[PDB]
């Protein structure tokens, strides 16, 4: 989820702009 | 500002910075 692949990992765009509606 | 660990308030502010007007979802327990 995305503390796991964000915070706890580094973050990449990719993977948050998945979360934007 | 994205490629870096991003926790608590810093992750919500980036998702909103990203996501502009569509908004965003956050959930850090799922």
């Amino acid at each position: 989820g995305i503390v796991e692949q964000c915070c706890a990992s580094v973050c990449s765009l990719y993977q948050l702009e998945n979360y934007c509606n | 500002f994205v490629n870096q660990h991003l926790c608590g308030s810093h992750l919500v502010e980036a998702l909103y910075l990203v996501c502009g007007e569509r908004g965003f979802f956050y959930t850090p327990k799922a």
